[PDB]
């Protein structure tokens, strides 16, 4: 009757000027059957809300594209079980997308 | 395209044209009701006990998805949660100048910007190659250097004898050193005062007091050491 546990802190792998790759691990104490993951992004230039950039993700890796050049982003991941969504993962370390020429 | 010919799939199911079959499957957000994925109903994410919407939200079920409205006095964090007070409005920040703030359920969180390190409340600039010779890392990959050095890591010495700068002239020579320079007296000169940042401290010595020749009157000069009666020398 409980949602899954919160995943681990996502890690940033591939950094371009328009996309970013995320890597996270599920919780050692997940507690409930996970069905998918939900990825949320954050940009101080955009606002004070977390945009949901990906849902239904089945692997523990995803490439968030369609981003903006030379902009700071942060990310977090939610697990999804039969009884709802988990607490957010620890927010990823801030990274800045590359610049053009 | 077998699904097009026969093996119909109900409106809530997606027909997947296959080679050896024509299999039905439901659309995302719908749950299969029959054995085969013929007719499927929307899942009710707002059902009793389901926590698809999290803290301080009200759930609204839609065909295939759901949405969460914030409770009236609350402000939104994300599509699934809201908090009571916007705890970091601009110009009042409880975080550092070079830090970020995002709202959390029950407060806020501070994280330092890229290129800085700390705990949000206090952030310090990080320099990858580091600063040297007593320099300071003021910004990300930017070192501030003491007066005598330069370079991206304060590793190059300033040549104060070739940069114009100090005209260590008169009775002294300019001698560069790592970080600074010396103003050392020329031959036949002594330092009068304790020291000086230029050649003004050096003074002529009595260049035959307590030399010359066995039989020679000794005279003084600005840098000279004169002996005459036989030797008639003229030193410097
Ligand atoms: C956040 O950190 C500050 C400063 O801590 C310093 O930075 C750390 C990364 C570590 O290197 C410590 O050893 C450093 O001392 C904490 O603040 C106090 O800050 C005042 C001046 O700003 C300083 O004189 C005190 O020594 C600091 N106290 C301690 C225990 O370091 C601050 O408390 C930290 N905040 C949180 C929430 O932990
Ligand atoms: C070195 O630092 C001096 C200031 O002390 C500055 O005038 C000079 O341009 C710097 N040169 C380089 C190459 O950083
Ligand atoms: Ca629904
Ligand atoms: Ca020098
Ligand atoms: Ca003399």
């Amino acid at each position: 009757s409980s949602p899954p546990g919160a995943p681990s802190q996502p890690v940033v792998t591939e950094i371009t000027k328009n996309s970013i790759t995320l890597t996270w691990k599920p919780n050692p104490q997940t507690g409930a059957a996970v069905t998918s993951y939900v990825i949320e992004a954050f940009s101080p230039a955009a606002g004070n809300t977390w945009r949901t950039v990906a849902d239904g993700v089945q692997l523990e890796t995803h490439t968030v594209s369609g981003l903006q050049p030379n902009t700071i982003y942060l990310f977090l991941v939610r697990a999804v079980g039969a009884w709802g969504l988990s607490e957010p993962s620890p927010v990823s370390e801030p990274v800045r997308t590359q610049d053009s020429s | 395209d077998f699904c097009s010919e026969r093996h119909n799939c109900m409106e809530n199911s997606i027909c997947r044209n296959l080679n050896d079959r024509a299999v039905c499957s439901c659309r995302d957000g719908f749950r299969a009701l029959r054995e085969d994925n013929a007719y499927c109903e929307d899942i009710d994410e707002c059902a009793e006990g389901r926590h698809y919407c999290r803290e301080n939200t009200m759930c609204v079920n839609t065909p295939g998805s759901f949405m969460c409205i914030c409770k009236t006095g609350y402000i939104r964090i994300d599509d699934y949660s809201c908090t009571e007070h916007d705890e970091c409005i601009t110009n009042q920040h409880n975080c550092d100048e070079n830090a970020l703030c995002f709202n959390t359920v029950g407060g806020h969180n501070c994280v330092c910007k890229p290129g800085y390190t700390g705990n949000g409340t206090t952030c310090k600039a990080f320099c990858k190659d580091g600063c040297r010779n007593g320099g300071a890392c003021i910004a990300a990959n930017v070192c501030a250097c003491p007066q005598g050095f330069t370079g991206p890591s304060c590793e190059t010495d300033i040549d104060e004898c070739s940069d114009g700068f100090v005209q260590c002239d008169s009775r002294a020579n300019c001698i560069n050193l790592p970080g600074w320079y010396h103003c050392e007296c020329r031959d036949g000169y002594h330092d009068n005062g304790m020291f000086s940042p230029s050649g003004e401290s050096c003074e002529d010595i009595d260049e035959c007091g307590t030399s010359c020749a066995n039989d020679t009157i000794c005279f003084n000069l600005d840098g000279g050491y004169d002996c005459r009666c036989c030797t008639g020398h003229h030193h410097h």
